[PDB]
């Protein structure tokens, strides 16, 4: 099941232009490279997640680019303030094909515990987003699972090839969500360790 | 009426000489307690009956002297715990005249708190546990106050 933009269409994948498609995919979700662009505390907790304790280099997602052109991917890690929304329209706009955005945090998710004058109630009032993280902060693996979870999303997209020929229109594959997926494990759960040890 | 000692039983039966003394005349008839009765258990029968005989009205009465029954029981058993002399003081001082909506409360306190300042041993040998009110709730580390 994917959805198209140029609907909710069916999967449009010859063998070769499926493992060329693959190829691809395969090429840009492991090539991921996140604009630095910081907001709030939450991008605190992005760039710890980018030191040597955790490492996210590993992913190969760690270049960091200063420039909107060069980066694939914005992570919109901090509270959507009203005089910021304009700058953050204008950065992603600046963004080329392909680019993804991640909410990284409650603000940037809903606007959190700012339901305040000043605060735009969630990023996705205004610029798609791809996958979200609840916390405030997520922390650094918080961060690193959502990457993983963009990088799966990205796998098994469609996009052309070329511009030149062949359909070009974007084909966005909808997910299983996680909360379903984990509801088989997650209610299983009968003791935890009692709060006062460490 | 409050519990008087051998010393006070050179005393003229009127109002006025028994008021001086700490208690009071009443009725005038006068019941004598051997060296054999256990204070603590004389003055939980006397508080037993005291406050089965409230008539309910008045929260000090109504709610207090069962309180005081029961730590008077729990000191017949040895089951007393520090801080009960001083709640049955404190309903000493809180159930007296004009607390209560009527007389039977102060007239239930004064035997109670005559025998605690005459016999303050014998409620003192009751006390042997030490107090607890909570258990251990499994999770949680209770605020340890000192
Ligand atoms: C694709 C070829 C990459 C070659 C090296 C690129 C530059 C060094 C790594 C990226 C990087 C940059 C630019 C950087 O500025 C930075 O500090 C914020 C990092 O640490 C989190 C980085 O990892
Ligand atoms: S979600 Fe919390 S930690 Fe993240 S930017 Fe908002 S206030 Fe800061
Ligand atoms: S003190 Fe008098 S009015 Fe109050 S509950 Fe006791 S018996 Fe009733």
């Amino acid at each position: 099941d994917y959805t198209l933009t140029r609907e909710i269409v069916t999967d449009p994948l010859n063998v070769f232009m499926g493992k060329l498609n693959d190829m691809v995919n395969w090429g840009r979700k492991n090539s991921i490279w996140p604009y630095n662009f910081g907001l709030s505390c939450c991008y605190v907790e992005m760039v710890t997640s980018f030191t040597a304790v955790h490492d996210v280099a590993r992913f190969g997602a760690e270049v960091l680019r200063a420039s909107p052109r060069q980066a694939d991917l914005m992570v919109v890690a901090g509270t959507c303030f009203t005089k910021m929304a304009p700058v953050i329209q204008r950065l992603y706009d600046q963004m080329l094909e392909p680019k993804w955005v991640i909410s990284m945090g409650a603000c940037a998710n809903s606007g959190g515990m700012y339901d305040i004058y000043s605060v735009v109630q969630g990023v996705d009032k205004f610029i798609p987003v791809d996958v979200y993280i609840p916390g405030c902060p997520p922390r650094p693996e918080a961060y690193m699972q959502a990457l993983m979870l963009l990088q799966e999303s990205i796998g098994k997209e469609r996009r052309p090839l070329s511009w030149v020929v062949g359909d070009q229109g974007v084909y966005r594959a909808n997910m299983q969500s996680e909360r379903e997926r984990k509801r088989g494990e997650r209610i299983a759960v009968t003791n935890l360790r009692t709060p006062d040890e460490i | 009426t409050d519990f008087l000692t051998e010393a006070h039983l050179d005393l003229p039966m009127e109002f006025e000489s028994i008021g001086k003394a700490g208690s009071r005349l009443g009725t005038a008839l006068a019941m004598a307690v051997d060296h054999e009765i256990n204070m603590v258990s004389l003055v939980r029968n006397l508080e037993e009956f005291f406050a089965r005989e409230s008539c309910g009205w008045c929260t000090p009465c109504r709610d207090g002297l069962p309180w005081s029954v029961k730590i008077l029981r729990a000191l017949e058993r040895g089951e007393g715990q520090p801080g009960d002399i001083e709640t049955l003081e404190q309903l000493c001082r809180f159930l007296g005249p004009g607390k209560t909506f009527c007389a039977h409360a102060p007239g239930a306190v004064e035997p109670l708190q005559s025998a605690i300042k005459y016999f303050r041993e014998e409620f003192e040998a009751g006390i042997k546990q030490p107090f607890s009110n909570t258990h251990l709730i499994n999770g949680i580390q209770p605020n340890l106050l000192k």
